[PDB]
């Protein structure tokens, strides 16, 4: 989840309805779950992303075929296909995880 | 009490972390004034930051230094607690058979956070809640309770104390527990005769042999 | 019109900032140039680490869609190549904005003459102008100061008079031919040295720069040497090899060839694709191919080791590659051949020759890759700018190759179709002017792209003229497959066989603005080039025969 | 949930543990910063070492304006002692930075001009030293009995990499013969 700005459980899981109701009701149960944990932290997580740690901590995002621009929070990166932005870890751990960014 | 030994605790205990097959203790004394520490600096960097564009009609280097080092530490910890709310996933049953128990101690206050005691009854219950509606309808008498029968078994494991870690030895001498040749510690595993313990060499045993060792930080992982 | 190095303390102020930055440099277009300068200006600025947005615009046209909907923080602009010709502040329009403009907006151009509205009355610019034409340039210069803001009787006309005087003037400048004076790489570089930073592969990205446009003329360049040859003298990666040793293990000087591919392909292969000698041996005949093998026969040098690629000839033919060629080439009149050119070695790898590099870039560019189709395709040659950008990347050999093993084929492509035209003499010679049209040929896919054509265009003008008496007369091309008749129309220049008196201003850009002017017919400036037109099948002949009268030249 | 790896450490994590290793470095410089952890510095004086922590001397020499001092065990003249050393104690695994590999993996990246000599030779040193080593370490595996191993001094890399076998058969070995008295 998803992620910045998750900002809702959508379109992921391509299982979708043939994956039983049974099971999403605890999985929509356990995202809501989740968000508590989102809520008493104030670290600020993103828990959720960065796994992996940064470096350094300036990366390069070349565009994916992704519109865009979509980027609000922080600034307006303006997405456009074929557009390399030189910005920091930041917005690219959230971003990466969409599907727009393509190479770190 | 100085902020770089409140760090070097930190990785110590998430490296411990990460290596020790159970659960250890939440300690909130440390953890919760760096979650003070960190809601001031994350505070204090945006205020320089946007006060620095007042004297503008000349160094970003301390900021950006400052932003990267808090990317670090904020990853450290979520690496932390990211790896023990999955041990609680694990252990949830084991835990709960724990708190049912009088000796010796529970969960409380202290063995988890006031935010993972959260998670751990939240995912609990909901965990109860779906294998209810779907295998358990369809409900065998004697399978009712999530607990041993004995046999096999469940759950229960894993508190297995037996799993092999690697071990690093390293603490002060007082020139405590040192018999020699090298020095501390014992050791005296149960099934076998001591080696002992030689301090600036790694030597890989399990876990329950050196759990005293873990308390008092005798040996890092 | 100002110091480069503070120009650079300018786009310094007005940059870094909370959120950085912004600043989005256009690195444009399609030009190996282009992506000479922004690969080392962008290389500066991640050593300030200073956040940039860089953009890969192909159509003139297109900026507009980009400049006119994404901005909003940004207050420092970068831009390269474009502007010198048409001016973007009647394009863009600005419309002022709060004098000490928020947004300045810089234009680097290697073309000529710069437009009048640019250089004078700053707006937008902050233009580039410095050094190569300054100059003056004083035709420019009383362009406006009169202009701007200009017995009462005789006054009035007298003044009117005048008003004309200084028309006629301004009417001779800003319609000429459009010609690269400096590599804009040259001068980035020149702002970088100021700064102080030597570095490498930076030097390499000039020698790239420099190099990129060798196949069409120099002009300038062949008084370049001594720019780059001294840089190459401010370093060196060891006194003496101390082979090779596996670092450092730089570029030097070596005797390279305007032959082609004499490293990564066969050597028989590369004569006989290489393009100054396709012309002046004339092998699109069968009757001249054999005089090849006639060169050979006088090196010595095997038929089948001729045939075999270059990394495994034998090492006596390297060593007398230096020499043979002297002792041999003279008598063909094939005795300009032999430049002193740059040669940078990644040793276990192998070497490359400067302008192979730049070979395998092109060869990047067009493959290895109504208004939907060619906005889609046009879209397919952006997306593959990259996958040529990356080959500049010295980390990434591994896709560079790729390039190469292309730009064999190009050339196997190119030379083909290329006999296949002369075989057929579709060549007019017209009265002003020479003319052709490609009606038919194979895989027109390949002859897409712009860059395609101007190399097949200069084969072809580098074949019809060795020279080859006489009169060096401008070359046309088109043709089409899709998209519905595009019949896409470049302009060319005339090529001196190395004794060049005179630039010669090509003169196309001007005749077709002429007749955009007259009945416009399905005429399309869209890229940015103006040399470079499309037509469509309906309305090129009239357009042909518009083109024939009034000739300009 | 930390899917991957989960047991043994990512071999990106003991570079993200050791660059909290302080290292000694040549400022060109000449705000504060307090950071929080580290204590560091009255403003550096150009031509004066000090002593810093690793991931800011990577930082600052990204952008060039610090030159990192090379190690003391990192010279191949150094390094031919400790081969040496290696070859004729076939049993233990000598003396070890502990963190070697993984210094060698990322002072070599950007500082490499630094060195003196660094071309062509330390890189050949430690991947020799990475090689003996290995093997060592390799045919010293075949006396596993549970529960005691002594590895003596090992990089924590050569920890990381091999761990997960290890300490899974060592799993499988003690767990039948704990449980077979």
């Amino acid at each position: 989840n998803g992620l910045d700005l998750m900002s809702s459980i959508t379109f992921s899981q391509q299982d979708t309805n043939n994956l039983s109701h049974q099971e999403q009701e605890y999985l929509k149960e356990y995202c809501d779950l989740i968000t508590d944990l989102k809520s008493g932290d104030l670290v600020d997580i993103d828990l959720s992303g960065s796994l992996v740690p940064p470096s350094d901590a300036f990366i390069d995002v070349r565009v994916l075929k992704d519109a865009g621009e979509i980027q609000t929070e922080y600034g307006v990166f303006n997405l456009i296909k074929d557009s390399q932005f030189f910005v920091q870890q930041s917005d690219v751990e959230r971003l990466i995880q969409q599907g727009y960014l393509q190479l770190i | 009490v100085s902020p770089q030994q409140d760090f070097s605790d930190l990785m110590k205990s998430w490296k411990n972390e990460r290596c020790s097959p159970e659960l250890l203790p939440y300690p909130h004394q440390l953890m919760k004034r760096l979650l003070n520490r960190i809601s001031m600096q994350s505070q204090l960097i945006e205020n320089i930051s946007m006060g620095f564009l007042d004297m503008q009609n000349e160094s970003k280097l301390p900021l950006l230094c400052m932003e990267t080092e808090l990317e670090r530490l904020k990853f450290v910890i979520r690496s932390y607690i990211r790896c023990r709310l999955s041990k609680i996933d694990k252990f949830s049953l084991y835990l709960r058979q724990l708190n049912e128990d009088e000796n010796s101690l529970i969960s409380l206050t202290d063995l988890l956070s006031k935010d993972e005691i959260k998670y751990h009854d939240t995912h609990s219950l909901i965990w109860l809640k779906l294998v209810n509606d779907s295998i358990l309808k369809y409900m065998p008498e004697e399978l009712q309770a999530i607990n041993d029968t004995e046999g096999s078994v469940n759950m229960i494991d894993e508190p297995d104390w037996n799993k092999f870690v690697f071990i690093h030895v390293n603490g002060p001498p007082d020139g405590e527990n040192e018999f020699g040749k090298p020095c501390y510690t014992v050791t005296i595993p149960d099934l076998k005769e001591e080696v002992e313990l030689t301090i600036g060499s790694i030597y890989v045993m399990r876990y329950e042999v050196i759990r005293d060792l873990l308390r008092d930080d005798k040996v890092a992982l | 019109i100002s110091q480069f190095s503070e120009a650079y303390n300018k786009i310094l102020r007005n940059s870094s900032s909370a959120s950085s930055c912004q600043l989005v440099i256009f690195v444009s277009c399609l030009n190996i140039d282009a992506l000479c300068a922004t690969k080392m200006l962008s290389l500066l600025f991640k050593k300030q680490l200073v956040q940039s947005q860089i953009v890969p615009i192909f159509g003139y046209s297109e900026l507009r869609r980009h400049y006119s909907q994404l901005d909003d923080n940004i207050n420092s602009l970068l831009l390269v190549g474009f502007g010198g010709v048409i001016d973007l502040e009647a394009f863009l329009e600005i419309d002022p904005q709060e004098q000490s403009f928020r947004r300045d907006i810089y234009v680097l151009d290697a073309h000529r003459p710069w437009n009048l509205d640019n250089i004078f009355g700053s707006q937008i610019i902050q233009c580039f102008d410095d050094g190569t034409v300054d100059d003056t340039l004083g035709e420019e210069k009383e362009a406006y100061y009169k202009l701007l803001e200009l017995n009462d009787l005789s006054k009035r006309k007298q003044r009117k008079k005048q008003i004309h005087e200084y028309e006629g003037v301004l009417e001779e400048y800003y319609s000429q031919g459009t010609t690269v004076v400096n590599s804009i790489s040259a001068q980035i570089y020149s702002l970088l040295s100021a700064i102080g930073e030597t570095n490498l592969s930076n030097l390499w990205l000039n020698i790239l720069g420099t190099t990129s446009l060798d196949i069409a003329y120099a002009q300038v360049y062949n008084r370049l040497y001594p720019l780059l040859q001294d840089e190459v003298k401010r370093l060196t990666p060891s006194s003496r090899n101390s082979v090779k040793t596996p670092d450092t293990l730089t570029l030097n000087i070596q005797p390279d060839y305007y032959l082609f591919l004499l490293r990564h392909s066969s050597l028989y292969d590369s004569f006989y694709y290489s393009n100054y000698v396709n012309a002046k041996l004339s092998l699109w005949n069968e009757n001249g191919k054999k005089r090849l093998h006639k060169m050979f026969a006088r090196m010595g040098i095997p038929l089948s080791t001729a045939q075999e690629t270059w990394l495994y000839m034998d090492h006596s033919i390297k060593r007398e590659l230096g020499i043979i060629f002297d002792k041999n080439l003279d008598r063909y009149g094939l005795q300009d051949i032999i430049r002193d050119g740059f040669v940078r070695t990644l040793g276990y790898r192998g070497s490359i020759s400067a302008s192979e590099f730049v070979e395998a870039l092109t060869a990047l560019l067009e493959v290895g890759n109504s208004a939907q189709k060619l906005t889609n395709l046009r879209k397919r040659w952006v997306s593959n700018f990259w996958l040529s950008w990356d080959a500049l990347d010295d980390r990434k050999v591994e896709l560079l190759n790729r390039g190469i093993q292309l730009a064999q084929d190009l050339q196997r492509a190119i030379f083909n179709t290329g006999v296949a035209i002369l075989e057929k003499k579709l060549i007019k010679h017209l009265r002003i002017y020479r003319l052709c049209v490609l009606q038919d040929g194979p895989d027109l896919d390949l002859y897409r792209n712009p860059l395609t054509l101007l190399r097949l265009g200069n084969t072809l003008i580098e074949c019809c003229a060795e020279s080859e008496d006489k009169q060096l007369l401008p070359m046309v091309l088109a043709s089409i497959d899709e998209n519905t008749d595009t019949y896409l129309v470049a302009g060319l220049t005339p090529r001196y066989p190395r004794g060049t008196k005179k630039p010669i201003l090509n003169n196309f850009s001007m005749a077709f603005q002429q007749i955009t002017a007259e009945t416009d017919a399905k005429v399309r400036i869209d890229n940015f080039e103006s040399s470079i037109i499309e037509i469509r099948r309906e309305d090129l002949s009239p357009f042909l025969e518009k083109l024939t009268l009034s000739g300009l030249l | 949930l930390p899917a991957h790896l989960q047991q043994t450490f990512s071999p990106e994590e003991i570079q993200f543990i050791v660059e909290n290793e302080p290292i000694k470095i040549f400022p060109r410089i000449t705000w504060q910063l307090i950071t929080t952890d580290d204590k560091a510095l009255n403003n550096m004086v150009a031509m004066r070492s000090t002593e810093v922590v690793l991931w800011i001397a990577l930082l600052l020499k990204q952008q060039s304006k610090c030159s990192i001092v090379a190690p003391q065990w990192l010279t191949t003249k150094e390094l031919d002692r400790k081969i040496q050393y290696e070859k004729t104690h076939p049993d233990r695994f000598s003396e070890l930075p502990w963190n070697w590999l993984v210094l060698a993996r990322i002072l070599f990246n950007k500082a490499k001009d630094d060195f003196h000599d660094p071309i062509h030779e330390l890189r050949g040193k430690i991947q020799d030293l990475r090689e003996i080593r290995q093997i060592k370490v390799l045919k010293g595996l075949k006396y596993l009995n549970e529960s005691h191993l002594q590895l003596d001094n090992l990089s924590l890399l050569e920890i990381n990499e091999l761990r997960p076998f290890i300490t899974e058969i060592m799993d499988k070995l003690r767990e039948i013969h704990t449980a077979s008295l």
